[PDB]
RNA sequence: AUCGAAUCGCCACCUACAAGACUGGAGCUUGCUCCCUCGAAGGCGCCAAGUAUAUUCAUGAUCACAAGACA
RNA sequence: UUAGGGAUAUGUGGCGUCAAAACUUAUGGGCUCAUUCUCGAUACGUAAAGGGUGUUGGUGGAUAUCCACCGGCCCCGAAAAUGGAUGACGCUUAAGCCCAAUUAGUGAUUGCCCAUUAUUCCUUUGGUAAGGGCGGAAACAAAGGAGAAAGUGUAGCCCUUCCGAUGU
RNA sequence: GCCAGAACCAGCCCUACUGCAUUAUCCUGUCGGGGGUCAAAAUCCGGCGGGCAAGAAGUGCAAGAAGGGUCUUGGU
């Protein structure tokens, strides 16, 4: 179900010169912008972001509207809300783009190796698991044709 | 017909019908990432619109 | 949008005549994109309610105002303008923003929709910031309430330009082309 | 187009691999007429080759009674003196795609012609095109996007139903029976879905956990 | 100081040690190591080493090279002058096998000096698609 | 059998289907709280059939259509 | 505003396809729905009086509801003789109208596309053209080379420099 | 006296790296009078106490002696 838009909404940016930081809904303008906050991240100052470039996230700290930007601090700590959002699937999609826009050449070979690893352990478990019941087409031809050939 | 390449007393097994045209990117053209590329001496036919150029990641810079 | 209006302070004068050889020094607040154009509307004020002209005329200063900590206020941007049918019409038209030279530049981007009036037949006076109880309209006194809370519904989620593709595979985060 | 003895001798004397080339198939399900249109126009004479499929499905903006008369207007277009030399009035939904490609590309010349015939432009799922990978989408093009909700739209199998194109019933037929037929197949494999997922999960920890996390690093895991 | 055969105008990327990608000539794609650059601000001489990829002390040029982050500090033996390379001979295969152990022994002592050996294995091919503008290497 | 060619991503995991005023599941204070599958990846493939002291590679000599092309 | 050609940058006009450019830009604001010559849309450039409880703003009165006015877009007013035209397709979370930006409350410059224009680099040609050199400096065989004319005009005496160039 | 590649000079064309001034209708501090609320923080107005909002401002001027072009010139 959809997040509302409400002073301790937390937010992610979407596409401006930010792209993944989050922030605190601290004053809604109007229909269009919200005053956008966090104390913790350093680029996340409190600034004017549209509504369009904003993302609603689960989390929602108890704070009220306009305010005191040490309260502010105070409020998101008490929540633990950062460290709630710092566990989800999402957030790791996050930092996985910044190893990958961070790669050297070496450790996108380390992913591939991991990958290959990974691949090759799957298929080998399915491997000798299709042996004993026998989902995969090699194994359902064989398994239709030994019972009466 | 197989006119004459690179390395054809060489490397006589290269030896084909197929040509090839050469060129350096020049500057962008445009927001959208397009190139303006020109050709060594000569220009691309006008044949060659709509079909496969092959841009290489050489000379290289980093 | 980071507002494309600046308000200048253009402070002039007349001149130091000898039929005046101490003249008035008048102070004006102009919204305008930059100081060429302020200090015009500055000479156009001057001729049109003092007889001076801008040849016979010193501007003492032409400085910008900076704003204000950005905090959602209430402007009243008491404005005018200028058609040809009915000319000379006066509002008030009540905003909401967080700086006072983005509320003025809100009132000349609807009254170019609401009524098709540019920017030099528009002239602009006192825009204060006023607080929640004195908002009389009900369009923008809805933002007063402690509990606002709205969806976000109906977007346009668009990707980050370095990312953006052509066709992408229709249940699928994939970029078959582009 | 049946490939002829001489084309299939050929295709025995070198041993030729059954060949595919590569096809874009786009599924026109609930896509803006004119923007899906001209992301096709562009594509084709970039040297794309493209099938287009579900052409019945496509919208156009406004009530349908309104886009229904501008066919009909369209329609009052004939050439009085000859109408057998006159504007052909193609009744099919990929018919009028075909068309509304045609019109953005530079037809009177052989590049728009070589660009033209890269499209085929079905209404439906015909049977060769379903099994041949995964259909992709114009999510610029798409009437979730580019339409306001709450404005009227028109499905383009129902303007041309009632305008010509009588064949609206069997193509209603056609993709009932391929839904079922389609759903059939996807409830089967539901046993080798789960069979590789419960295989990848299975593999973490049958593998290095040194290739773990740099596998959790990238958010493979 | 330009007449010196010791001024370089070489990038400070493809330093001795530093693994590249061949991007052209036989070996193209393929991982060789960077031993030195020859004199008079001569070509890079690259071996791969040929027990890995099957790369040979080769001459390439810095244009034809994508250097890498990746060193692995060798201190080898530099006993490559302008002329092995002139108009296999016994000398040119006692050099290989000179230098080419020489560097397993600097693979080896290196810190996560088996993974770079597998990194010397690979090969880099353009994906269909994968980005190599937005790349750090 | 002329025929040398241009093309360079494979899959019996995508290749089913709707939806966007929603689409993980529920609560009732209906905009918030709560649950795990945490709601932003179709899998593979990119040079040991798999991350481990394993064994060919030159002389095709410094770019040239990749001199390869059954994945 | 125009010698024969390149490179860069513009102007008028543009950036959904045709068709180069916003691979349909913004992390800008409003307004608009129109059902048989089919809303609208690049000036010059070839429908009015009047009407609307369509929608969106304003002004002045009065007791959450009425009253008089004024504006924006949209509709009505609005009927012709080949089939027909915002240039075509189309567009309606505009690709329409009015404002505004330039990669976006991030930290200051110029988003980019197109000329017989502009800047600059070559070559030609003509000047109310402007300067220099022209007393062979020495020296030099075959088995470093040739030229050097006191000149309107040449295959121009040779160099250097500057400006112009279309036309019945 | 043919075709390519790199190198290095010079010239010219690109783009990185920024200083000087300016803030005040502004920043901050508390006592008021005002607001709304479950209570109260805020918007708002006013006293005199301090001030530097400091990659702080999209405000005025900028002189910061390069990395890339040159099948955009000539050369070795
Ligand atoms: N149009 C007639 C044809 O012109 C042909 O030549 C055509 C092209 O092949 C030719 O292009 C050549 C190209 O072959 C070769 N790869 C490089 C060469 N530099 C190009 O030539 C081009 O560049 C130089 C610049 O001064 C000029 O000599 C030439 O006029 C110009 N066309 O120039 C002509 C383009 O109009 C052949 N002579 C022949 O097929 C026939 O005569
Ligand atoms: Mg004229
Ligand atoms: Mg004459």
């Amino acid at each position: 179900k959809s997040h509302y838009i409400c002073a301790g909404r937390l937010v992610r940016i979407l596409r401006g010169p930010r792209q993944d930081r989050v922030g605190v809904i601290v004053d809604i303008v109007d229909a269009n912008r919200v005053l956008v906050e966090n104390p913790e991240d350093a680029k996340m100052w409190r600034h004017v972001q549209n509504l369009k470039n904003v993302e609603p996230l689960k989390y929602c700290v108890s704070v009220s509207r306009n305010c005191s930007a040490k309260a502010l601090k105070d409020a998101l700590a008490s929540s633990k809300a950062l460290e709630k959002y710092a566990k989800t699937r999402t957030a790791a999609r996050v930092e996985a783009k910044k190893a990958c826009a961070a790669s050297t050449d070496f450790e996108r070979y380390q992913l591939r190796v991991a990958r290959r690893s990974r691949a090759h352990w799957a298929r080998k478990v399915f491997d000798e698991k299709d042996a004993k019941t026998p989902v995969s087409w090699h194994k359902v031809a064989l398994k239709k044709m030994q019972k009466k050939a | 017909k197989v006119k004459r390449c690179v390395r054809w007393s060489k490397a006589p097994a290269r030896r084909s019908t197929t040509r090839a045209l050469w060129g350096r990117v020049t500057r962008p053209h445009g927001n959208a990432g397009m190139m303006r590329v020109k050709f060594n001496g000569a220009s691309v036919p006008a044949s060659a619109i709509g079909r496969r150029i092959r841009v290489y990641l050489y000379p290289s810079q980093i | 949008v980071k507002p494309h209006l600046r308000h200048y302070q253009v402070v002039g004068r007349e001149s130091p005549s000898e039929k005046n050889p101490e003249p008035t020094v008048y102070k004006f607040e102009v919204f305008a994109p930059n100081f060429v154009v302020a200090k015009s509307r500055f000479w156009r004020m001057m001729r049109v309610k003092n007889k001076v002209k801008a040849t016979h005329g010193d501007v003492l200063s032409c400085k910008v105002v900076k704003d204000a900590k950005l905090v959602a206020r209430n402007y009243l941007v008491d404005i005018a303008y200028y058609s040809q049918r009915c000319g000379y019409t006066r509002m008030v038209k009540e905003f909401r923003d967080v700086s006072k030279t983005g509320a003025v530049s809100q009132a000349y981007h609807d009254l170019a929709s609401r009524h098709r009036a540019r920017y030099h037949n528009i002239e602009v006076l006192n825009v204060k910031s006023i607080p929640d109880h004195e908002v009389k309209h009900l369009s923008i006194a809805q933002y007063h309430a402690p509990n606002l809370s709205f969806p976000l519904l109906q977007r346009r989620i668009k990707a980050a330009r370095k990312d953006r593709a052509i066709f992408v595979k229709k249940n699928t985060k994939r970029a078959v082309v582009a | 187009a049946f490939p002829s003895r001489k084309d299939a001798s050929r295709a025995q004397r070198k041993s030729a691999k059954k060949h595919r080339p590569e096809i874009i198939v786009i599924d026109l399900k609930d896509h803006v007429l004119g923007r899906a249109a001209a992301v096709v126009a562009k594509q084709l004479l970039l040297g794309k080759k493209i099938t287009v499929v579900r052409c019945e499905q496509l919208n156009i903006a406004g009530t349908e009674i309104r886009n229904k008369i501008k066919y009909l207007q369209y329609l009052r277009k004939r050439k009085l003196t000859n109408p057998t030399k006159g504007p052909f009035h193609h009744r099919a939904p990929s018919d009028v795609f075909v068309r509304t490609v045609r019109s953005m590309l530079p037809r009177y010349t052989k590049r728009g012609m070589k660009a033209l015939n890269s499209l085929v432009a079905y209404e439906g799922i015909p049977p060769n095109v379903v099994r041949t990978g995964g259909r992709v989408v114009i999510p610029r093009a798409q009437r979730h996007v580019c339409y306001r909700s709450e404005r009227p739209y028109t499905v383009l199998g129902n303007m041309c139903k009632h305008v010509g194109w009588k064949y609206s019933d069997v193509v209603a037929n056609l993709e009932k029976a391929r839904v079922e037929k389609a759903s059939r197949h996807h409830e089967k494999q539901a046993k080798l879905r789960e069979a590789w997922k419960a295989a990848r999960k299975e593999a973490l920890a049958k593998m290095p956990k040194h290739n773990v996390e740099v596998l959790k690093k990238f958010g493979y895991a | 100081s330009r007449k010196s055969p010791e001024y370089t105008t070489l990038r400070k990327s493809c330093a001795p040690g530093v693994i590249a990608i061949i991007l052209a000539g036989r070996f193209r794609g393929r991982r060789a190591v960077i031993l030195k650059q020859l004199p008079h601000n001569g070509p890079l001489v690259v071996s791969g080493p040929m027990k890995y990829n099957g790369v040979p002390i080769r001459r390439i040029d810095s244009r034809y090279v994508i250097a890498t982050s990746t060193k692995v500090d060798i201190s080898s033996v530099d006993t490559a002058p302008i002329t092995p390379e002139v108009f296999v001979s016994d000398a040119r295969a006692q050099l290989q096998k000179k230098i080419d152990a020489a560097l397993i022994a600097a693979i080896k002592k290196d810190a996560q000096g088996k993974e770079k050996a597998g990194y010397l294995r690979s090969v880099f091919t353009v994906k269909p698609g994968d980005a190599p503008h937005r790349w750090n290497w």
